[PDB]
């Protein structure tokens, strides 16, 4: 109902947290959007296109991030990959659709961005749409590590690394997702 | 446990590309504007890398290799495992760095001056290399080719004479037997179950694919002989080699400049398309988009879109210190970009295609892990390069553009004419690879001791190539050391792979595109079956056994060499019947200089008994001293000249076990001067009971063959 | 008659100033302003003065000379008469011209390199003058006084001796003896009447002047040999000369150098007023302004109001091309300049006043006619310019214009100091110039051949300076011709004449002013006696003989040397002292190498009847040969060592008729290194039947003293 | 009368040609000039400083020309010189007074004016008050010369040259003078 607000922001999170926003009570007929100039990706299986003209204002949410290019095959259902059991996890059915966005301007400093991290490591994938922001030593073997880091264990949040001179595959990309169901 | 290695791979994979970017940046920032502080934000770049991969190699060594079994991770760990040189002592290290040093700079800055004038004296590159290319004055090029040598060969003796032993101590550390077998090290393999490949089988392969390419050399070899017996009269004989000081530069490793002296028909220019680039307003970017476009057309991708603005396609308009020689650059994290100075020729027009294969090569293979990302060994990355320019200079093609009016037709002659232009290139280079890189081999194995490398040199010289000195090296020379990639301490092999595996490209890929006619005017535009033959093999990298690389293009397991003879057929049919009356081959007696040349003979015992000294080379001294003195004298009270001969003007040649050798003499400071035999023969019956009476023989004992004792 | 010469002078005298003003003033439009139009635009027009000039002397010659009375006209047609160097023929100026740009160069850009580092090469001024004059290490100045001749004094040997002979030549063709006696034609007057001079007499003069200043000399020499004496231990002796690389710089001109190492007390420094210069703010005018006031105190005219803005008395702003050798300019036609970059030190102080000196004295003589503005001879203009200097830098004067607190006193110690470190350069290059003129005169006219040059050089050298050499050179060799006034044909003879002018003018000049104390602290200053003698000379110029000239100032009529010795008195009083226990002189015999070489001695007739060849050099050649190969023997079958002698490591002195000489043995490449005598006896004692058995001498004939057969 | 303007022009002559203007039937007191700036040398020996305001208005000319600087001397009366007895001659007694000033702005191109010239030779010396425009080659000495111009013989009319930068005796000076006389 105020997503033409959340489209238009000043920083996002990382994928490893997000943020979880509730709309309701509104009026939104969803045509404004989807036929604009700066999109690139909209992906929808549950809802036709210009067919989200029903019975929809029950507990809907957003959900903001960003990632590199060649990652946005990974969000879709099934489709397994880096972060599609680590980070971020989405079940078959119960997908509202996936939008998704190049900005190279809001962010990429020329020196190198380092603002966005994400998970490595875990000992079990993740469940649907579940989450996690501990940070402690990845015991990796049979050996008892305690915030030495030195062999065997590490840190598992990693940073990305933005500059305004790479590839079409390595320049940032936000992401945003619906989540359309039924009382 | 192979988890444990993934993870690790994991993390290095990540840190590597951020570490290697920056790194290559800076470089990138440097060659494009020389200043004085970029080399300092580069060179800390530099080392953060260095130290950051010994960290990292040091650490990875906790892993027992002999447990895994998958082949990726198997490739990265050997690939990272290795030790390289930090496995000698410390000073021993600081010793071999010194070595290296010291001969780059003595290569580098190196100056000779004419014995006329001694107040100019010329370099290596400004000068030595025109007088070398451009004369056709035999004494000029005789004074060049033996100055460099006498003056610059001679620091380098006593260094290689250390390098070799050091060299060979750091590869025996490391589980080789020496360091020739360290660099046969690429071309192995090992567990793929009929892909195999060890280090003394590279041996067998080049010995038994060079015999087959003698009978065309040898026809080669006898019309250009035939053809510069016009232009140095009286200094060439019909059945001998090549004085090795004519051939077009300071080595003789390509023969392209002797063109001009033999074109088969001088009345024929060949196909130049300049004026063509010139009124039709053809500037940088024009040249590019039409690469650009022949890529686009077999069925490979287009260009980044970053590509465009990123790089620097021309000079600086301000006079800006930047280097330019044309390179392709990865620098990682999807980046691409080219460097040179594109002026409006054909040449250019050329290089940009060559160029722009590796730029289509290294987008192919992104996809791999970081470790993985090079060629299939050493020859894949210039032969993929070179058969899209040796397709893209075509009559056809070049007429299919729009440079050629469709008027133009072809004539046999010019066929000719540019078959030979590419043979004197192409042919004349492999038996120069090929007796360079053996005599390395044999060095390093240990097969020659100290003092029989320049002897074991000018054999192997007039045995394979074909080509003898002017002039008699001793022991003190050394001749293989004048050459940039013996002294700077590179490997030499793949210049002869490479020129194998291009022709086997080329033939391949010709059968996809339905061709008909002869190879060398095959084209591959307007294709798909050989664009997807060839991207089938770029996308591969190191993940795979280069043994079963070769096989997804061609078919086969090993180098051939049957398409580079079927190449050449047109000029071997036309040169076996030229060469009907002169004589095919070359006989290994001959010498430019033996024809002045006085042989001595001594016998010891018959004439000292049981008191004989023995004869070292402080006897040869003398002898060489008193042969002077001897000349000096004649001179003097025959000819009334007085000149200043030395103990360095007698040549002396062809030292035997019962002493006996040849000698002849030579002006003070002109190497192209020789006193006749006469007049060395009057001197010698002048003062032979002086000589005789200085070393105690008695007219019996000391015997120059020809001159007979009369009183 | 006269009328003639008069008219014809009085069209010349119009045409010569315009001619004149326009070549000086392209060259000092190009001299403030280096480019690459000014030198054109400055070329042609002094080939413009040349022509008009060459072309007004060959006209010049209608008149007869020996008519005219006015002594006026006499002179001015007798310089304009002389015919100059064209009186040879055509292809022999050409000869001469290219001899002299040849030796010109030679000298300009000659280099010597490092035998352990064959890459780096040194010139002349930038590196080789440093080594002399700042290196404290024996070895160093014997490689660089060595390696400067043995590698460009050869070169110039075959030149000069066709230079003498053509000179010769062209001196014979005007009524000359030789060219010596045509370089001594400036101290010539004819028909004054009291007032003669002829050409002979100057040597006489100069002979008979020399005689008196030994005593000093002497006593100089000898206290800085003591002095020398601990600074290189057991290198020199206590009775011999001094060897000739230790005295600073390459031939010994000035003694200058040694001051550091010779002060008599090294903990009073001596007065330089260069804090007080920056403490009170003082740019550029001001020195000169000072200057200007000095001169107008004496009673002599200001500046000209146009020598302040066309000179240039400071650096350009702008990195400007413009050569800065402080220079005084005369352009003629009331226009006068200086050039210099006036930094603020004392030494430019000074350096203003000897400028301005020069300024001074051309602006007296600007009513003569044109060809008689110059000095009296070649040594009043400095002489004029230096009595200033001098003047200068006393602490009186410099105490009352304002750079001296009035606090400072007077110790006779830094009066000791400052009359030594002035002995140092002006008693230490009498004899070095005394000797070579004397050597060029004797060679230019005949009383010495062309194979003693280096003979009596070097007997000269000890006879009268009192330095012997290192190392014997033979007649291969030329010496003197290393220095810039012989390979650039110039006259020497001035530098000794204005050295006494110079004095004698400076105690002529303190008598009138009412001096009282010493010689050396008397001041011109505030003067009106002294101007005027002085300006009473100045305005002559050349329009009268110089021995009446010189008389108007003294009151004598010949140059004279006591002057000279009243400015040094305090010192003679104080040396004479300090060597009370030292040997006063030096003894012609010894040497630096004669304690480690060996005697031989031949006899022929003794040995070979009426059979015996005659012994020139190629016998020595024979011999030396012989020497060196003795020693590789010795070496290589006792001390396990390979080393390669020559023969040119054999160094032979003292040539005698009957056959005997000596010789040493010196390391491969190392000048400075010594065999021993034991050595060099045990390595003959070993091979001595072949060293006879190469002559035909049987150890009565050929004698090696000190070493006695015993086998 | 207009004198006031003579010393005002552009160009003056050489010294061996002048120019000869008449004065009269005016009513000049000479207090004007005489006291000004721009004056270097006022000599006058016939008539006292201020005591030319007496019976003057009879028969006055004026004569301008230009010479070097270390030439003025040979100017006045007796004083024998260079230019006084070829260019130039002006008797003991009847002298009205001598007027001169430095000139270097309006002359003296930088390049070199030769604009003017002077005689140099001639066979006897000027009588009172004479001129001469003549050029002819000199018989020097007992030879005849006819257009030659070689040798004893030469051209008489040499040029002066003045340059920006010479000395303050060798800049162009304008020189005139005054004739008084009585009816």
């Amino acid at each position: 109902c105020p997503f033409g607000e959340v489209f238009n922001a000043t920083r996002f999170a990382s994928v490893y947290a997000w943020n979880r926003k509730r709309i309701s009570n509104c009026v939104a007929d969803y045509s404004v959007l989807y036929n604009s100039a700066s999109f690139s990706t909209f992906k929808c299986y549950g809802v036709s296109p210009t067919k989200l003209n029903d019975l929809c204002f029950t507990n809907v949410y957003a959900d903001s991030f960003v990632i590199r290019g060649d990652e946005v095959r990974q969000i879709a259902p099934g489709q397994t990959g880096k972060i599609a059991d680590y980070n971020y996890k989405l079940p078959d059915d119960f997908t509202g659709c996936v939008i998704a966005w190049n900005s190279n301007n809001l962010d990429s400093k020329v020196g190198g961005n380092y603002n966005y991290l994400y998970r490595l490591f875990r000992k079990s994938n993740l469940k649907p749409f579940e989450r996690d922001i501990s940070t402690e030593i990845y015991q990796a073997g049979s050996t008892p590590c305690n915030g030495v880091e030195g062999f065997n264990c590490y840190f598992p949040l990693q940073s990305y690394g933005f500059q305004p001179t790479n590839g079409v595959g390595y320049q940032p990309y936000r992401v945003v997702v619906l989540s359309f169901e039924l009382l | 446990i192979e988890e444990q290695a993934k993870t690790f791979l994991d993390k290095f994979n990540h840190e590597a590309e951020d570490l290697f970017y920056q790194s290559s940046l800076a470089s990138w920032n440097y060659n494009t504007n020389i200043t004085e502080e970029n080399v300092q934000n580069m060179n800390n770049a530099g080392d953060k890398w260095s130290a950051f991969l010994k960290e990292q190699s040091t650490l990875a060594q906790m892993y027992p290799l002999q447990e895994i079994q998958n082949l990726t991770v198997k490739l990265q760990l050997q690939a990272l495992q290795q030790n390289g040189s930090s496995v000698l002592s410390e000073d021993k290290s600081k010793r071999l760095n010194t070595i290296l040093n010291t001969m780059s700079t003595i290569y580098s800055t190196g100056k000779v001056c004419n014995p006329d004038n001694p107040q100019e004296c010329l370099l290596l590159e400004p000068g030595l290399n025109e007088i070398m290319a451009n004369s056709l004055d035999y004494n000029e090029r005789l004074w060049a080719w033996e100055s460099w040598r006498s003056e610059v060969g001679k620091q380098l003796r006593p260094l290689y004479e250390e390098y070799v032993v050091l060299k060979n101590e750091m590869a025996r550390a490391n589980h080789y037997e020496d360091y020739g077998d360290y660099w046969r090290g690429d071309y192995e393999v090992n567990g793929v179950d009929g892909y195999d490949y060890s280090r003394g089988q590279l041996i067998e392969d080049v010995e038994h694919t060079f015999e087959e390419i003698k009978p065309l050399y040898e026809h080669l070899h006898a019309y250009v002989r035939a053809k510069l017996m016009n232009a140095y009269p009286s200094y060439i004989s019909p059945i001998g080699c090549l004085p090795a000081h004519l051939l077009g530069d300071m080595w003789g490793r390509f023969w392209t400049n002797l063109y001009s002296l033999t074109v088969p028909f001088g009345q024929k220019p060949n196909i130049d398309v300049t004026d063509a680039m010139v009124d039709q307003a053809w500037d940088a970017q024009r040249i590019f988009k039409e690469a650009e476009k022949f890529f686009v057309s077999v069925g490979l991708p287009n260009m980044t879109q970053g590509f465009w603005e990123n790089s620097m396609l021309t000079d600086p308009g301000n006079v800006q210190k930047a280097v330019c020689h044309p390179t392709a650059w990865d620098l990682g994290k999807g980046d691409f970009r080219i460097l040179m100075c594109t002026k409006v020729t054909m040449d250019d027009f050329l290089t940009a295609h060559h160029e722009m294969g590796h730029i289509q090569y290294d987008m192919a293979y992104a996809a791999q892990p970081f470790l993985l990302r090079n060629g299939a060994n050493e020859g894949f990355h210039e032969a993929v390069g070179e058969i899209m320019s040796l397709s893209a200079a075509t009559p056809k093609h070049l007429k299919s553009i729009g440079l050629l009016s469709p008027d133009f037709q072809e004539d046999n002659e010019t066929e000719i004419n540019f078959l030979l232009k590419q043979a004197l290139t192409i042919v004349g280079t492999l038996p120069f690879t090929y007796m360079l890189e053996k005599w390395r081999w044999m060095v390093f194995k240990g097969e020659i001791p100290k003092d029989q490398w320049m002897k074991k040199w000018w054999e192997m010289k007039r045995e394979i190539v074909g080509v003898v000195e002017p002039v008699p090296h001793d022991e003190t020379y050394c001749d293989p050391a004048s050459l940039f990639h013996v002294s700077n301490d590179y490997s030499f092999i793949r210049y002869y792979t490479r020129t194998l595996y291009q022709f086997q490209f080329q033939e391949a890929l010709c059968q996809a595109a339905k061709h008909e006619g002869p190879l060398h005017k095959c084209d591959i535009s307007n294709s798909t079956e050989a664009g997807q033959k060839l991207f089938n093999m770029l996308r591969l990298g190191k993940s795979e056994p280069w043994t079963l690389a070769l096989e997804n293009v061609v078919g086969a397991k090993n180098m051939n060499v049957r398409p580079l003879l079927n190449y050449f057929e047109p000029l071997f049919t036309w040169l076996k019947d030229q060469n009907k009356n002169s004589f095919v081959g070359w006989s290994t007696d001959w010498s430019p200089y033996a024809d002045q040349s006085i042989k001595v003979r001594i016998s010891l015992k018959s004439a000292l008994g049981d008191k004989a000294y023995e004869w070292n080379d402080n006897e040869m001294y003398l002898f060489r001293s008193s042969v002077a003195y001897a000349m000096r004298q004649y001179f003097l009270k025959v000819k009334n000249q007085m000149i200043l001969f030395g103990e360095e003007d007698v040549r002396v040649a062809n030292l035997k076990p019962r002493i006996s050798f040849n000698f002849f003499v030579t002006a003070p400071k002109n190497v192209s001067d020789i006193i006749p035999r006469t007049e060395v023969e009057k001197a010698i019956r002048m003062s032979r009971s002086r000589i005789n009476d200085a070393f105690r023989l008695n007219d019996n004992s000391l015997e120059f063959l020809g001159i007979q004792p009369t009183l």
